[PDB]
């Protein structure tokens, strides 16, 4: 993560980072 | 939209824990 | 009789009669597309004041069939830096001219004439001083010609030394070195020092037939006395006459004035006159006024023709108008026709005035007087100027308006800012109102607010400079899109954004990498320069009206390095003496320093081996015949738009996936101060190598230049090559005669061969003897000669030409 | 089976199992962010054959190629869409061939495939066969082309005419495209390239059998395509009919015109009787006061919708017919409460689409209050209010600007049917920048007068006296070079414009003279007249004449070029040139004349066993300012003279000069001239009218033809006679036509060894005929002679034998 405004590629890839693993999720089911 | 939290403003770590691990 | 004003003399001979009765010639003479419809002869003219030109003069053979006096050529206003030109002569085959004796000013020309030998049959540094900027070309090659003169002089021509002529019948005619640099007479006399060309009489200025100085009533004198005042720079008249002389007709046509005992037609730059029609200029205390007016209220400028009139005009009583919708570097030429007008008495408008992004062109505008206000009293006001960027309101500049306030309309580009800026300075602070000079459309798309680049960094090369900026992260970094570097030459620091474009482009991208700052390779400068550069950054302004900036440099001034110089140029080097040289050269084209100052070196060559084997009394000769600017439309929208068109589907995507839960020694000496360096204690007939260098100020540390060069031969030495003592005689059977003779000492390079010359009554016979032969034998044996008495002679043909004869040998053959 | 709604495939590879058993999809297919890229090759399903939505690939990291998941993808029905798009591949960062290689009909959207690094086999397959409108795909930021380098298994493959291209299609390098012959035409195929029924859409596993389709194009049902369902089976998601047993049951539905939809449409309503009965308004609800529009999908959330009570904002960038989908799903609106606003909506060429607005309330406005507002249409060229249809503004101001390509009338004749003049100042319905590049309305000016000459043209007009004579200020001329007539007022403003005003005296009409016009050109003109546009708006009427073509009369031209000859063979001379500089007309031919320059009798005067000399011995680069100043000062020299040539030079029209024209070419030959002596060829360069006005000047040059070799030698054999003091006169004749001249004679002899070697001038020859050599030595002797000619030495005579007697 980097305190600066995040967008485009390096958004996902910060986010990745922040959540890494198992964590992340858009639900079908709502 | 994500953008409009993070493209707009910043975005700090509470705005995030929402959907990590 | 001295003709009047620059005679030209188109379409027939018969029109060339003019020339019949005048003596002196004052300004050009042209002669154009004559065709012969024939024998003239114009003796009279001997002085031609400024220059002379023939063209396509058909059916004319020679210039000496015209004018066999003219003996000057003034050449005080010049045919761009010529004073002489014979160009297409189709049918010329000799310059003749034979008597031109001096032409003072300027260069000679001579080209595409089909026909035109002896052109290099001339000591043309015996005439003009700067025979580096002769221009010759196209002509017949002289390899071909004749050059057959009679055989007279000769003189040596750089590395080589042979006859001078003008003509098959005429050689140049030259003064004796005892004279010096005098004038002289046809029977060597030395003339009056103050005489020019040839004389009447020796050492009498009113026998002379030009003076160099200045002429008054028949004399020639250095400078006329008080009360004469020097006209057209050959001759003297009083202060009556040139009040009596009327100017071309002209609405400014007025007498002549004196100044500084000059009489001319008009006052030099920095004086003007007074005002008594008068004869007098004086100081100009600083600018000059003139006071230029027009027939229109208003003079309407619809593009650079319009504004010619103004030129040379500094105060305009009267309005102006500019509409230039269209046209190239218009404001270059707008700086000189009209840039110095610096006050305007009307109102000044511009309208669609399209081509124009700067009004830097009225350079010196200091007051608009107003005395012309506009509805709601205006007095400078531009409307629908769709290109116009920058008034004439940088930090180094004023103005000041009298009276009538302003308005804006229709301006993109402008600032607002930078119009609230200009109208404080004007001293209009306060005087308008909301609504004359509008917020809405003025300006309406200008990136009017930029962030600042830095340099982080800068190498510098001869002919190469390596620079890098840091890395500009506008808020939403994908609105960056490219950068834009821009220098120029730039020898001093007045310069800003809005020159021309001048500038150069280069189109250097973002970085591939994430963590290297770019930068940009300039190639292909020069040494000792000083480029300016400054960067600017391509970037995404959709919806960013307020969002994003452009980035900007400082217009950074740096300059490459120092060379070792570069070549001389033109070395041309004579011999005015034996033992002794002259040498002129022309300065390096690229000094890559501050001159320092010059290297001379010089060595003798070697006299070839090939001239002692041949025995050229027996040879011959023959005789014949027989990297880009993708700028283009690419780069306005085709890479703008393609990149607004995937920021704007990137956040479509994230916006609907992410959810959250609830042979020879050398020699060297050293130059001062100008081009040449008389060389002393050589040999008296040696050739010799020059090799000339330039050294700079960094030249010490770098080494000095490559050498120009060039082969110099000095004069012979006046009788060396001459027999040195008596010939001797010995009989031989078969009635025949030996003779040996002694060689001489020193000389002229070499003695080549000797001819004898001998017979019993008259010395009919002649032989040729090799140098070879002589060495063998000591001479030449002449056989089976007829019984009686016989007397001879006996010459020797050195490389310096001839010698002189021998005191005759007398011998005797008896038959038996 | 049918799966359920959607499908999203995410977090991991595993999760993908979900789509294990499921053949066809209502509704998207999302694969997204499998991060970790491991299992990849792990999973197989080949039981998809069709999706009805879009399908979305993002940033599965582990993926190789489509083809190991998807095989059996026959159908995208893009019966929704994803932002125009029906398929979309985005980021994926590890994918290197697409596959799919049994797709075969995609029906609705257009294809995006983007910053894909290594994706190749990119347009190397004929789009145009797979769905229709290949304009609208949108292929970008893709592996450069020629890094990779297409290819098919033998590159061997089939083909055609990719684009203009003619090449092998390839899905990917393992397999070509599977494509049958257009023998079926419309019609659908299968393996071994057999026409399937009409029905079958995509791949078909019987030939012309119903069942064996894969797909329909139009309907399923039953097991069996049709071009149309069966009766009493309601359309259900656009691909097949079911009845009340289902669309009963989905989770909260109605019906309307055999269709099964979530709610009745406009002018129909619920029922109360019986769910079904939609018996004969619909509003959108807001979220965003700026209901921002930029595409389908964007736009299809108001499809059917008659109130719309929020704020429009009009968007739309590209699109080549997108105009025909707005219209289904907007063209239902008849009431916007809130402002109206377009921007950059550069692919509007028409507001026709909302069909059925009407009113626009301002219950909210713009910063300045502004309620209707236009800017920046770069191709906008005709608004929705002709006089047939109403629109009814009731509050808020107008405005507009940067409308290039709408006609300034159409703005005031839409502000006439809105009844809103007064509310509007010059800025907001300036016509300095709405509307300066497209025609209409005009009156005609008349050219009443046109005079030319070489130079100028002088041409003047009637006097237009418009209904108010004080509205015109000026009346403007434009002009510009045309030769042909293929041009039109809005070719770029190349087009000079002039300004002129109409005299005070009323009774002279108006005119104009241009000058500093080429010669012999065509020149068109047209007029434009100014005119205050306001206070009665498109009453001020407005002025133009027709495009005029003038051609100004004419002159003369220059001459030949690179005028160069030689020799190549005896009595032959070859002569090459180029056109002149400036024709300043038609160039017709040549002219080629010669003549003789003498045998240098200059030359046979000089005696050369005399005296002679001695010999002497034995990505474009820029441009410095200085060079810019050097070069202009030789342009000035040489346009210095050749106003001298001028004054029209008119050529009206020892030896004579021979004389013949040129008939095609710039190149000619002249024969059978004397050999080795020297000539002059001179040319001059002609024009259709050098006829009349006189042919241009020469450029020339000079010539000596081929010798012939041996003519120079002796003609004869050579003769001897004895003479006193041991003497000998040798006899021989002169050579009678010599290579340009006989200029001496050379005697070799000796008594045992031709050792002896003289210089014979020509001058003793003419004398005597010969020579005499004198005071020879006792004994026999040999002897040749070589006479000199200009072309070089000849060759040695026969040898010569004489003998001096000792006695
Ligand atoms: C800048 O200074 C130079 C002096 O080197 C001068 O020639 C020039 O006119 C000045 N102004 C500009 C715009 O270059
Ligand atoms: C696939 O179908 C089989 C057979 O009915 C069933 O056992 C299995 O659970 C199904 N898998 C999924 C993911 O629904
Ligand atoms: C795909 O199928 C649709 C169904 O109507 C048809 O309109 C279209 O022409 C087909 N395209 C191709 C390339 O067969
Ligand atoms: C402009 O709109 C605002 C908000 O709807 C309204 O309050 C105001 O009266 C309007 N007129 C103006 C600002 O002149």
């Amino acid at each position: 993560f980097v305190n600066q405004h995040l967008c485009g590629s390096h958004l996902v890839e910060a986010l990745y980072l922040v959540c890494g693993e198992r964590g992340f999720f858009y639900t079908p089911k709502t | 939209g994500i953008v409009e939290q993070c493209c707009t403003s910043i975005c700090s770590l509470y705005q995030l824990e929402n959907y990590c691990n | 009789e001295i003709c009047g004003p620059g005679i030209d003399i188109r379409n027939d001979y018969q029109q060339l009669k003019r020339l019949e009765n005048c003596t002196v010639i004052e300004g050009y003479l042209h002669i154009l597309l004559i065709s012969k419809a024939r024998s003239y002869r114009f003796p009279k003219l001997t002085v031609i004041t400024e220059y002379l030109l023939l063209f396509r003069v058909a059916g004319l053979e020679s210039l000496g069939d015209l004018f066999p006096n003219l003996t000057v050529i003034r050449g005080w206003k010049l045919f761009y830096n010529y004073a002489l030109v014979i160009f297409e002569m189709t049918n010329l085959k000799d310059i003749g001219l034979y008597n031109l004796r001096n032409i003072t000013r300027g260069a000679i020309r001579i080209e595409k004439n089909a026909d035109l030998c002896y052109l290099s049959t001339v000591d043309w540094s015996l005439i003009l001083d700067a025979v580096s900027n002769n221009y010759i070309v196209g002509n017949k090659p002289p390899k071909e010609c004749g050059d057959l003169c009679p055989g007279c002089e000769k003189t040596t021509i750089n590395n080589e030394y042979n006859y001078r002529c003008w003509t098959t019948n005429r050689c140049q005619k030259m003064c004796p070195s005892t004279c010096g640099k005098r004038a002289c007479t046809e029977n060597n006399e030395c003339c009056h020092p103050e005489c020019l060309g040839s004389c009447s009489a020796p050492d009498n200025d009113t026998a002379c037939v030009a003076c160099r100085h200045y002429y008054y009533a028949g004399v020639c004198v250095p400078a006329c006395p008080p009360n004469t005042y020097r006209f057209e720079g050959w001759r003297c008249v009083d202060r009556d006459f040139c009040a009596n002389i009327l100017s071309a007709e002209s609405s400014d046509s007025e007498g002549f004035v004196i100044h500084d005992g000059e009489c001319m037609q008009e006052c030099p730059s920095g004086f003007i006159r007074n005002g008594s029609q008068s004869m007098y200029c004086i100081p100009c205390e600083g600018p000059c006024p003139k006071v230029c007016e027009e027939e229109k209220k208003t003079k309407t400028i619809d593009s650079v023709t319009s504004a010619q009139m103004l030129q040379g005009c500094t105060i305009f009583k009267g309005n102006l108008l500019i509409n230039i919708r269209r046209g190239n570097n218009i404001a270059s030429e707008l700086e000189n026709f009209m840039g110095l007008i610096e006050v305007v008495t009307g109102y000044v408008k511009i309208r669609h005035s399209h081509a124009l992004v700067s009004l830097s062109f009225l350079k010196n505008l200091r007051l608009i007087l107003g005395e012309e206000q506009l509805e709601g009293n205006y007095s400078f006001y531009v409307l629908d100027n769709q290109n116009l960027q920058q008034l004439w309101d940088w930090d180094h500049r004023n103005l000041t308006i009298k009276a009538g306030k302003m308005y804006f309309a229709f301006n993109p580009k402008l600032c607002v800012s930078e119009i609230y800026r200009m109208e404080e300075v004007t001293g209009t602070k306060g005087r308008q109102s909301k609504g004359d000079i509008n917020t809405r459309n003025n300006g309406e798309r200008a990136s009017c607010e930029s962030d600042v680049l830095h340099f982080t960094s800068t190498t510098t090369s001869k002919n190469r400079i390596i620079i890098t900026w840091h890395r500009y992260r506008p808020p939403d970094y994908r609105d960056l899109i490219s950068f834009t570097v821009y220098y120029k030459e730039a020898p001093f620091k007045n310069v800003t954004e809005y020159d021309g474009q001048s500038w150069n482009m280069v189109d250097v991208d973002l970085p591939p990498n994430k963590d290297v700052e770019p930068g940009i390779l300039l190639h292909g400068l020069k040494p000792w320069t000083q480029y300016a550069v400054y960067v600017k950054a391509v970037t995404l302004t959709m919806v960013e009206n307020d969002h994003i900036r452009g980035a900007k440099s400082e217009i950074l001034y740096i300059r490459t390095n120092a060379s070792v110089p570069s070549i001389p140029l033109d070395v041309l080097s004579a011999s005015n003496s034996s033992s002794q040289l002259i040498v002129k050269w022309n300065p390096p084209s690229l000094p890559n320093g501050n001159l320092s100052y010059y290297i001379v070196r010089w060595q003798r060559q070697p006299q070839d081996g090939y001239l002692y084997r041949h025995n050229y009394c027996s040879k011959d000769k023959i005789p014949i015949r027989k990297c880009a600017c993708p700028k283009t439309e690419a780069e306005k929208q085709a890479e703008k738009e393609e990149a607004e068109y995937r920021k704007v589907f990137e956040n479509f995507l994230h916006n609907s996936i992410f959810v959250p839960r609830p042979e020879y020694p050398f020699f060297e000496s050293r130059v001062d101060n100008k081009e040449r360096t008389v060389i002393s204690n050589l040999r008296p007939f040696t050739l010799y190598r020059i090799d000339i260098h330039s050294c700079n100020h960094e030249a010490e540390k770098l080494g000095c230049s490559a050498s120009n060069f060039v082969f110099a031969r000095t004069m012979p030495a006046e009788g060396a090559d001459d027999i040195p003592g008596p010939v001797t005689w010995e009989p031989r059977p078969e009635n025949s005669i030996f003779l040996k003779w002694p060689e001489p000492e020193n000389p002229n390079g070499l003695i080549l061969m000797y001819e004898i010359k001998y017979g019993s009554q008259v010395e009919d016979q002649r032989e040729c003897v090799s140098r070879q032969e002589y060495r063998k034998y000591g001479g030449a044996k002449l056989n089976r000669l007829n019984p009686g008495n016989y007397t001879a002679r006996i010459q020797a043909t050195s490389l310096s030409g001839n010698g002189s004869w021998t005191d005759p040998v007398f011998f005797y053959v008896q038959a038996k």
